[PDB]
């Protein structure tokens, strides 16, 4: 249990249920008791957040090259916002907004974060991450950060086993149901949620 | 009495035989009880599908010289009695006058002390002005024995009084062209009793029994038995002053002959008399049966003043011999009940009733039925027949000879007889009788009317409109009677073709209505029949709409999640003309686009380019609202036509100022640019795009909202229209017309007055009419609030901001920025 005291947590259009920033700042601070990290932001939607925060985030086939398959977040919460939303319309063309979640994981696992310069998911990129992290993709125990796109924000590629070592709690940052598709505004970010989302610092050189 | 389909229609065949009527009484006055009696004693069973009880048909037979009393046109002893159901409550004005429209007499109640209502004396008013004939049954007269116990001289009095009022407001709002039609206890039109004990009886029954013992034939003794008669008992004469030589005190033949029996029969029960009882029951002839024979006090009371006077006797005695045949009573209401020329050739097939001439059917309401969700129409048959398989010319209440609006030639499934929560299939059925019809609930909301000649205008419309003005939001306060709410809704929305029940993008369960009463019978039904649950219900909100009144400041840009997309947009205002047409079936979403086209283009001003690139309607794909493709050479565009379609739905039922529909506003496509791969380009990135550039458009393009307006009809004697006018100086009201009813003090007052000023207003004008008031009102237009929506100081703005508040929304209205592509 890392979700703090309260009622029980529910993920809806109206926002998250019985999850305020007081309570996230009791379960951010009981997770680092615990020896636990905050790493970055997960947008995704809302049945998928049900089962990431109650189930734990699970390996799954997604559209990508095998070598860069891995659990997806970002540092900036705006990035990971565009996420945060249905991929697919039901039969009446309802698209419905997702749910912002924050990432933790053990800090016995730091030493497996490695960040580069280099676009990810890219041919180009393939043969110095895997100089960085010492061994051939995909991912494993360790992870990668840099950006999703030239001159793109910073994107972090949690490997399958690492990411399955997560703990996932909602984020205090809520989608606007009336305002799917638009862009994370900076002052619906809680102050107090910023004071708590520092990130910690990655090696650029292998070990 | 049971009876087969056939005996049924060889009863409906005798037209001058029919009873179409209904009843005039205040719940508290045990309305309810009196009909009962009549169910019970000449109630028509028959030797699947139920429907709710609209109208009840009884049998009655009599004898050749009661037959002979009767002044209009018979045939034969029997005699089919349509008791129309009535309202609970005059706030029903709408439906008290659908009722009253169908029916050509009218039973009466009036209480012995309480003498008459304002209730009643209002809706006798109504009846009057639709050219019904009343008559008369003074109820709970028990109570003036048992608890206040009169003398019969104080009863006698307390009578004559109360049926002076009756005659005060008959004589008075009564139209000229039916001559005397007051009541007179000594003509038989005035019943007495306690629909409580379920007895009842008229002068002419008691005349009946003492007819023989004088010698006389009752038509004089039946005179003697009201009014200044008295027998005096010492000498065995008649006089017609009220002392004798002596000058002592005589008693009234009234008094003397009905009320003293009864008086003797009340004391020796109710006194445990055990001695006199029997003697007087022998007196009377009144013979009681084993168990019967044991009972004492109210219980007894009961059992002997039932089978001495059966109240539904002197009912339908009074029904069947004064109240008026469809035949007769046609003659003089066929003017009134047609909307169209007198001399036409079916106004005058009403007027004879003509079974031959062109079908002239009335449907008066919608009937929830158990086949399925389906309703079936009940109404009337004012000329022709109507015949299961025949086509029929449904003209719906904007319907007018020449154009082909709310028109729907279809044919009849299955006309059938409704007895009461019953069907029963016939083959056809001749003017003058009531009936209901299969397969119409589709073509018709609630009121229409049915000819079979395309030059008949339709009859005297009763004013309807399903608009959902008020509604509120649904909630159960235990979480597990959720499943139970849910069927409730759907259950609810089956009742009542004029309710709705929807879910809003929240997902809140919402409960919409036409009116602040309307939504709170609804609310309860909800609470414990259809649901049963306890729930939890937000006060009543009323309905706005979302529009503009300008183009857009400039091009509305967004772009998709992926950024491979983008829509380029302007929105525009609608003219009124046109979302009246497309409110009103003229522009229609199902039509030919471009014999639409040719229509917008000719009768609206519309460039036949555009109209013919409509895209689709909203919200509901069939609301005032349009995307147009203005684009030029987009590769794949139609490849996301489904799409854009679908955000457009959801745009319009939820607008960007406070989630209010849109009304009368058109969406611009100017410019499309789409990823190459369709993968790319799906609904996950289309839809939300769309939306988003039409929120933008929409704030681009100066917006506003609208506000409902009811259009409100009242009937109001002279002297207390004074107070009719008082509200609504308060209530944002506008006066449209105040007209007279020739000869009577009727004024009859039309005014504007809008929904979020309703609120109240029917107890309000109660006060201020004292009662006298009859209001009926009906949605009527929208209409935009000048004030700006996005200054909360305004009117607008003030009403934006609490909603937005109330719906957990930002306080401030979002920019078009926010929507706007983000750079
Ligand atoms: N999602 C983000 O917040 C994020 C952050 C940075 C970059 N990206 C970019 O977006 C692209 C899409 O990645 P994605 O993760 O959105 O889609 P994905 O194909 O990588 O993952 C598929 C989906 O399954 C869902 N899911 C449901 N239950 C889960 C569980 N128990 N464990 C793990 N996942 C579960 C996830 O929420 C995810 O949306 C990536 O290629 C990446 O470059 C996304």
């Amino acid at each position: 249990a890392f979700l703090g005291d309260g009622g029980d947590v529910s993920f809806s259009t109206r926002g998250t249920q019985n999850w305020t920033v007081e309570r996230l700042l009791q379960a951010h601070r009981q997770l680092e008791e615990r020896g636990y990290v905050f790493v970055g932001y997960h947008g995704t939607f809302l049945e998928a957040a049900q089962s990431i925060v109650f189930g734990g985030v699970r390996a799954r086939s997604q559209d990508l090259d095998a070598i860069w398959r891995g659990f997806y977040i970002a540092g900036d919460p705006a990035l990971a916002y565009g996420y945060a939303q249905d991929q697919e319309p039901d039969a009446r063309g309802r698209i419905r907004n997702g749910a912002l979640l924050r990432v933790y994981v053990p800090r016995s696992s730091l030493p497996g974060f490695y960040r580069t310069s280099l676009t990810l998911a890219a041919p180009e990129a393939a043969g110095e991450v895997e100089r960085l992290i010492g061994h051939p993709l995909p991912l494993r125990l360790d992870a990668i950060t840099g950006p999703h796109e030239e001159g793109g924000r910073l994107e972090t590629i949690l490997g399958w086993p690492l990411a399955e070592r997560t703990v996932v709690i909602p984020s205090a940052i809520p989608t606007d149901p009336r305002n799917v598709g638009g862009d994370l505004d900076p002052s619906s970010i809680p102050d107090k949620e910023q004071a708590i989302s520092a990130l910690p610092d990655y090696a650029s050189q292998p070990g | 009495v049971a009876f087969t389909v056939d005996q049924m229609r060889s009863l409906m065949d005798k037209v001058t035989n029919v009873r179409n009527m209904s009843v005039i009484a205040h719940v508290d006055h045990g309305k309810s009880t009196l009909t009962d009696s009549l169910v019970q004693r000449a109630g028509i069973i028959s030797a699947g599908i139920t429907i709710k009880s609209t109208a009840i048909s009884l049998y009655s037979e009599m004898s050749d010289e009661d037959v002979k009393e009767i002044k209009q046109k018979t045939d034969g002893n029997s005699f089919l009695i349509n008791l129309i159901d009535s309202p609970g409550h005059v706030d029903f004005s709408s439906e008290v006058t659908a009722a009253l429209r169908v029916t050509d007499g009218a039973l009466v109640v009036v209480d012995t002390i309480e003498g008459v209502c304002v209730q009643t004396e209002t809706v006798l008013r109504q009846a009057l002005g639709e050219r019904i004939k009343p008559v008369v049954v003074i109820n709970k007269v028990d109570r003036a024995l048992l608890e206040l116990q009169v003398s019969k001289e104080d009863l006698y009095q307390t009578f004559a009084r109360t049926v002076e009022s009756v005659n005060v407001i008959v004589s008075t709002y009564a139209d000229e062209v039916l001559g005397d039609v007051q009541v007179y206890p000594a003509r038989g039109t005035v019943a007495f009793g306690s629909g409580l004990h379920g007895w009842a009886f008229t002068i002419r029954q008691f005349a009946t029994r003492y007819a023989k013992k004088f010698g006389v034939d009752k038509a004089k003794m039946m005179d003697r038995l009201w009014g200044d008669s008295f027998f005096n008992p010492k000498t065995k004469k008649w006089t017609n002053k009220d002392t004798d030589a002596e000058g002592k005190p005589l008693e009234r033949a009234f008094n003397m002959f009905i009320l003293d029996p009864i008086f003797r029969l009340f004391t020796a029960i109710m006194n445990f008399k055990k001695d006199e009882i029997p003697v007087l029951l022998e007196k009377l002839e009144i013979v009681l049966k084993g168990d019967e024979k044991d009972l004492e006090g109210k219980a007894l009371l009961k059992v002997v003043m039932r089978k001495f006077l059966p109240a539904a006797d002197a009912l339908l005695e009074m029904i069947v011999l004064h109240l008026p045949s469809p035949v007769t009573a046609q003659a003089y209401r066929a003017e009134q009940l047609y909307e169209g020329p007198a001399d036409d050739a079916n106004c005058i097939a009403i007027k004879n009733c003509d079974p031959k001439a062109d079908l002239m059917l009335y449907v008066s309401k919608m009937v929830p039925t158990s086949d399925k969700g389906r309703f079936y129409a009940f109404g009337r048959v004012f000329a022709g027949t109507v015949k299961s398989g025949q086509k029929v010319r449904i003209q719906g209440p904007n319907y007018v000879p020449g154009k082909k609006d709310d028109l729907f030639i279809k044919a009849i499934q299955r006309v059938v007889l409704m007895m009461g929560r019953f069907v029963e299939p016939i083959d056809d059925c001749p003017a003058g009788n009531i009936i209901g019809l299969v397969g119409i609930d589709q073509f018709l909301l609630k009121t229409g009317t049915l000819t079979t000649s395309e030059t008949a205008h339709n009859m005297k419309v009763m004013k309807f409109s399903v608009s959902p003005v008020v509604q509120v939001a649904v909630e159960v306060k235990n979480a597990n009677d959720l499943p139970k709410l849910v069927e409730g809704l759907k259950r609810l929305s089956k009742s009542d073709p004029c309710v709705l029940t929807y879910m809003s993008e929240s997902g809140e369960h919402i409960v919409a209505g036409t009116g602040e009463l309307h939504l709170e019978i609804c609310l309860q039904d909800l609470e414990h029949d259809h649901a049963g649950v306890p729930l939890k219900i937000s006060p009543p909100v009323v309905a706005y709409r979302e529009t503009v009144e300008s183009e857009s400041s400039q091009t509305a840009l967004s772009k998709s999640p992926n950024k491979h997309n983008r829509i380029y947009l302007k929105a525009e205002p609608i003219d009124e003309e046109v979302s009246l047409a497309i409110e009103n079936g003229i522009i229609n979403p199902r039509d030919d686009f471009k014999a639409r086209a040719r229509i917008m283009a000719d009768d609206y001003g519309w460039d036949v380019t555009d109209a013919r690139k409509i895209w689709c309607f909203g919200p509901d794909g069939n609301g005032p609202n349009l995307v147009i493709d203005q684009t030029k050479a987009v590769q794949y565009l139609h490849e996301i036509k489904d799409s854009v379609v679908a955000a457009f739905q959801w745009a319009t039922k939820e607008g960007p100022i406070f989630g209010e529909e849109m009304r009368s506003v058109r969406v611009n496509i100017l410019d499309v640019t789409l990823h190459a791969d369709a993968i790319h380009r799906g609904g996950g990135q289309i839809i939300p795009t769309m939306r988003r550039a039409t929120y933008a458009g929409f704030l681009l393009a100066d917006p506003k909202i609208q506000e409902p307006v009811f259009l409100v009809e009242i009937q109001c004697p002279e002297q207390a229209v004074g107070g009719i006018y008082s509200v609504l100086n308060k209530k944002r009201g506008q006066v449209v017309s105040e007209e007279q009813r020739p000869g009577t003090p009727l004024f009859t007052v039309k005014a504007y007055l809008p929904v979020n000023e309703s609120f109240g207003f029917t107890g309000e004008l109660r006060q201020a009419t004292g009662g006298q008031a009859f209001p009926q009102m009906v949605f009527d237009h929208w209409s935009t609030l000048g004030s700006d929506p996005l200054d909360p100081t305004s009117k607008a703005g003030e009403i934006v901001l609490a909603a937005r508040k109330r719906h957990g929304m930002k306080e401030e209205v979002p920019g078009w920025q926010e929507y706007y592509d983000k750079l």
